[PDB]
């Protein structure tokens, strides 16, 4: 009940200080620069190889961050919600998704001018590596919402309990790789962006529901 | 014979004025005897003015670093409280320090290589630097409970000290590996010389200001009970 | 017609099932008290009865309705503390509160704090509320709350006895006027036994 | 009382590289006034920090 | 009391906790796999981005594996080392930490041959391969093991700890990526592999004697 | 005479003042119990004897000597079961103990369990065991360590009194041979009265 008021309990609970925001960022950074440590100076190497770099950083920091939007709550916080707010649980599980997104997704966009140049990017790499990273890591919490319910509310789970969670997410990435590679090759991408723009608009309508159900039939 | 009471509450009372009014006069001196009263290089142009706004910046990192150093260790094996608080004191101002002269550094070498960013030692060096820092200020703002952020910031510091020239000196090894040298050899130049010096003094004295108003803040929010603080 | 009413609920866990077959309807200005022991069915009849959980083989209407059918116009008159209380622990006391209140107009959630024994410690994070002051933040909503229903385990687990006095005597006066109150207590209540129905699982 | 310039802003400010140089002086500048702001400041806040406190 | 009695019961603990530690490895195989498909079929690049990809796959697999160093210890079996076995602490924490790595280390060791069908790698490849891997991955655990000893009291299981001990293993990285660059080469290693030894054994002596400090600092 | 001594201990957590200087003689022959409050720091008391907390002010000397000085003997003569049972959930029962065996053990283990009221329980993990028998398992200790020192952080939380009276009479057995039993309990122990030396958070 009163969706953005629940935005802001959420908001409150995962930060604590004006210092410690950026805790996200620092994690970008450093998954970033470990690669030309590794791989190497050379740009042109570096550049050619930055998509696996930037949506490798972006699933790492998703899967960090779900576990967290979920594991804590069954010790302290899991109930209260599934028992209370008449308003339905796709909007309360939408709530909590669309701000692990925000505590995640914005720092990662806000980050992005920076990494581009870290990376050699141009204006136009720069350009359409932001608008995927905004149409493509939304969905993440998306489709990773129902998964992580269940490896961390469902005893007795086997191995192929995870296999919700983190492969479904290779097909986001694969469109996301192959259309900002295409850009990067300077090509129009407008296409493969809508098949973003059609999975952004059309899993958000159906994960909150999904995980409601999940998260009911997991607390019993 | 030190005390270490909270009445060093006052003794930075003390010393705020004029240790701050000396460092005020000493950096603007050095920047108008700097930037606008000495000449430049042959070959970098007017550009090469930076050194006396990056140097300062990236020395100083090093040195409160190795104060960080010290100051843990006197907390840690004699037990010394306000020791260990030391440590949140410089933590952001290094991290400031740190971010300048990373950003300095992007800014000097753009003539010379015509990009924003090169992967060279002394810039990735500084990368690690300030990852150890925002690490320490992280460890330290993690912990609800004070008196445990500090001694746990402590044995951070020790642990970053301890490996901090490995990584330094694998950094420069790297770069051999790849590049192979650097560009041109260290040229101060007797005619710029004491503005720089004068400079890093002065860099010293501001982050000295930084640092015991830090202090003064984290003993107000330590003993922020004690009827002490009735004023 | 009346509220909540159990219908041959049937539960079961591990080997023991907890009960067989509850169905007692319930109506305005009752005070009860389920009876037995907390092993398993602790949590299992209220979770029950709130819709929680889904039942073996059984069903709870309010109003004479199913509960999942409407959803909505039984979460709004309801209240539940239990084992957790379901309150975070790293926001402090007034804002917590203020979320959970239908506005947080503030000018009446300290007068909750206040009359709950949580004087002055309005800006004070609830984790730093020592042992028991923190189920204090749960249980004072009720001076607030419009709701008609309460469902509640363990309300004096660890509450002090003239905490735990005040607690009860709220809970007799608004059965007076249109409330219900169920609880499920070891510590045996101060109260007139007329004033309790009591039921086990059974 | 020996300047490294001919004269002023129409020297000055232009060094050829100017660009360079003076990002560099406020991207430095900034960081150092906002610690020292943000310092005082919040040790005043504290100083009120007690007020609301002793209530 | 001895190392070995409390070796082989870590040890037996970590049998009966399946079905998490297979999760670094299951991470470890999607990310050096989503590279090789990131990039097209052109394997003179795949083979300069081999051991960098590779070993940022290591780093990430050990954070994730030693994320539940102390977990289940602080609200369990934290003490009863420091607070019994007279056995001095330092050991103990050594012989916990040669568990985990035989634990999660060796699995990485014996993941190694699949791994090097897939990225095209030759016999001297595999042999460079287990010969840093080998002396890598017990530098990881025992540089890691600090982090985690100060984290546990925070129960705060993500991207606090991937910030605190990941910019301490660069060194390790380095060398490690540079000498499986040249042994690809076919140059002599072995100056490179004597490095790799001399910071495995500088690790070996202040890392339990920093943890052993950091946990006596975060049980308080 | 004299193994167990604190000097002028005090230790302050946020506002509240929990003692202060706190130094007391505790020497062979003796069953000492700790009174307070819930609120009280007694578990933060007793951690700090065990030399796990460094105490704000003041310090603990076993035998006359500091216990980091001493650390490694110490050891030698301790055992302690707190809020937190410190035994492996995953871990079967006999196994567990096991580990806490010098020689003796895979037929020791049998008789010091059954008489906490474990029998037939060796071979089961503890995660399907009881939450009161799970803490039997940590207190089976008691009959087969040789450690002079028994430091117990409420052993009798959901403790039947057939197994408190059972454990009392194993600490009722223990100290007049030497033994010292540190405790802390809220139900009044049912020994003679004279057997308690009571310290209170003065
Ligand atoms: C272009 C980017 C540059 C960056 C990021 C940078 C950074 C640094 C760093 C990290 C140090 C500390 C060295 C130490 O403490 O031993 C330093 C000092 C120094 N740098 Fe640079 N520098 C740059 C350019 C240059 C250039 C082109 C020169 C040419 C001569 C130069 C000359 C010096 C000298 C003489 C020192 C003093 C060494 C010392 O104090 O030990 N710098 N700078
Ligand atoms: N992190 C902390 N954990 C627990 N207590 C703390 C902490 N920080 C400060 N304190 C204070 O120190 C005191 C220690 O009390 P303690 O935890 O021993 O109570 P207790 O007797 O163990 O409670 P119970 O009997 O319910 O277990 C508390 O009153 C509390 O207010
Ligand atoms: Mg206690």
């Amino acid at each position: 009940m009163m969706f953005w008021r629940i935005f802001r309990l959420e908001l409150r609970v995962a930060f604590r200080h004006s210092a410690e925001i950026a805790n996200p960022l620092w994690f970008f950074l450093i998954v970033i620069t470990l690669f030309p440590l590794s791989i190497g100076p050379e740009p042109q190497l570096l550049a050619r190889i930055a998509p696996g770099i930037i949506w490798v950083a972006a699933l790492l920091s998703s899967l960090l961050a779900l576990e967290r939007l979920f594991r804590d709550d069954l010790q302290d916080g899991s109930l209260e919600q599934l028992m209370l707010l008449p308003l339905p649980l796709p909007a309360v599980v939408l709530a909590k998704v669309m701000a692990h997104w925000m505590v995640t997704g914005l720092p990662l966009l806000i980050l992005s001018p920076l990494v581009a140049m870290l990376l050699g990017m141009d204006v136009y790499g720069w350009q359409v590596m932001a608008l995927t990273l905004l149409l493509g890591t939304p969905t993440l919490g998306f489709l990773g919402a129902p998964g992580v319910a269940l490896t961390v509310g469902l005893k007795r789970g086997g191995v192929l309990l995870s296999i919700l969670v983190l492969p479904l997410t290779i097909p986001l990435l694969i469109f996301a790789t192959a259309a900002m590679d295409a850009a990067s090759m300077h090509l129009p991408v407008d296409g493969y962006l809508a098949i973003l723009g059609a999975l952004l608009a059309g899993t958000a309508t159906l994960s909150p529901f999904a995980t409601a159900a999940a998260l009911r039939i997991s607390i019993q | 014979q030190l005390a270490i009471p909270p009445r060093l509450y006052q003794i930075c009372g003390w010393f705020i004025p004029w240790l701050a009014i000396a460092s005020v006069v000493v950096l603007t001196v050095g920047w108008i005897w700097g930037f606008g009263f000495a000449p430049a290089d042959y070959q970098q142009g007017n550009s090469y003015r930076i050194i006396y706004l990056h140097v300062p910046a990236a020395i100083w990192s090093m040195g409160i670093y190795a104060s960080m150093a010290v100051a843990a260790f006197i907390g840690l094996v004699w037990q010394m409280k306000m020791a260990n608080l030391a440590v949140a004191a410089m933590a952001p101002i290094g991290a400031v320090f740190t971010f300048i002269a990373l950003v300095t550094g992007s800014a000097w070498g753009k003539p010379m290589w015509g990009t924003w960013w090169v992967w060279d030692a002394r810039l990735t060096s500084e990368l690690v630097l300030l990852f150890l820092y925002v690490g320490v200020i992280a460890l330290w703002h993690a912990f609800d409970d004070r008196r445990l952020a500090g001694r746990a910031a402590g044995i951070l510091v020790l642990i970053g000290v301890v490996n901090l020239p490995i990584i330094h000196y694998s950094v420069e090894w790297w770069n051999t590996l790849h590049q192979g040298s650097t560009r041109m050899q260290q040229s101060i130049d007797p005619a710029m010389r004491s503005p720089l010096r004068w400079s890093i003094f002065g860099f010293l004295l501001l982050s000295a200001t930084l640092t015991l108003m830090r202090m003064r803040n984290l003993i107000l929010l330590m003993e922020k009970r004690r009827p002490w603080v009735s004023e | 017609m009346g509220m909540l009413e159990a219908r041959e609920l049937l539960c079961e866990r591990d080997e023991r099932t907890l009960f067989s077959g509850l169905s007692f309807t319930l109506n305005a200005g009752e005070w009860v008290q389920i009876t037995g022991s907390n092993g398993a069915g602790k949590t299992t009849l209220l979770r029950l009865l709130t819709g929680l959980s889904r039942p073996d083989a059984g069903e709870v209407l309010w109003q004479g309705q199913p509960l999942h059918q409407v959803r909505d116009s039984y979460h709004q008159n309801l209240l539940w503390i239990g084992h957790q209380p379901g309150i975070k622990t790293r926001l402090t006391a007034l804002e917590n509160l203020h979320f959970y209140h239908r506005d947080g107009d503030t000018a009446q959630c300290l007068e909750a704090l206040a009359q709950a024994g949580l004087a002055g410690f309005e800006d004070i994070p609830v984790n730093q509320l020592s042992a028991g002051q923190q189920r204090r933040v749960a249980l004072a909503r009720l001076w607030l709350t419009r709701a008609t229903l309460w469902i509640l385990d363990e309300p004096f687990t660890a509450i002090d006895v003239n905490g735990v006095d005040r607690l009860t005597q709220r809970m007799a006066q608004h059965t007076e006027q249109g409330g219900i109150v169920i609880l499920t207590t070891h510590q045996p209540l101060n109260v007139a036994e007329s004033k309790i129905r009591r039921i086990s699982l059974t | 009382m020996t300047p490294a310039f001919a004269s002023w802003n129409e020297f000055f400010a232009m060094g050829g590289y100017a660009f360079f140089v003076w990002l560099a002086v406020v991207m430095t500048v900034i960081p150092l006034v906002v610690l020292v702001v943000h310092s005082v400041m919040q040790h005043r806040a504290i100083l009120r920090g007690v007020a609301q406190q002793r209530a």
